[PDB]
This record gives C-alpha cells, structure tokens and sequence, in this order.
C-alpha cells in the first residue's frame, strides 16, 4: 500500500495504542496497514 | 457582531492547533506509527 518501511527514529510514546488491535486491522479500521510477524519485523536495509 | 476565536471557545481542547504557515503547498500529509504487540 501506501505504507513506508524504511526505518525511522520511532518517538516512543506511552499511551497504549493497541486497544483491540489485532481484531481491528483484521477488520481493516486503518486506511492501510502491514502485518509484518517475524523475519520482516526488522529495520529494512537502506 | 460576536467576535469568537477557534481558541476561545472549547472546542479547540478536542485538536492541537498548529500553526503551518504553507499549507497550500503540501499536497498531502502522512504519519506512521509502529506498534510492537
């Protein structure tokens, strides 16, 4: 999609975002989105 | 004439008002979050 994965100096806040996450993106509340589970959950190269 | 300013009144305490002094130049913004579950 129009999603980014370059890596990025991620601000790390502290609210808890993931309230009902998985079942949300699973419904597709966000525009666009990626699930990235294992080997992909790296920065990518540059 | 009431004079109401976008500050003055409540509503301003639901969005942070930032002032961007070229926005019809921008032709589109965007905003990544990462969540680590």
């Amino acid at each position: 999609e129009g999603v980014e994965n370059r890596p990025f100096p991620y601000l790390t806040v502290d609210a808890d975002l993931l309230s009902n996450l998985r079942q949300s993106a699973a419904e597709g509340l966000f525009h666009s989105f990626d699930l990235l589970v294992g080997k992909d959950a790296r920065e990518a190269g540059i | 004439i009431q004079y109401v300013r976008f500050l003055e009144t409540a509503l301003a305490v639901s969005c942070v008002n930032t002032e961007f002094k070229d926005l019809s130049r921008m032709i589109d913004g965007k905003i990544q979050f990462r969540i680590s579950v």
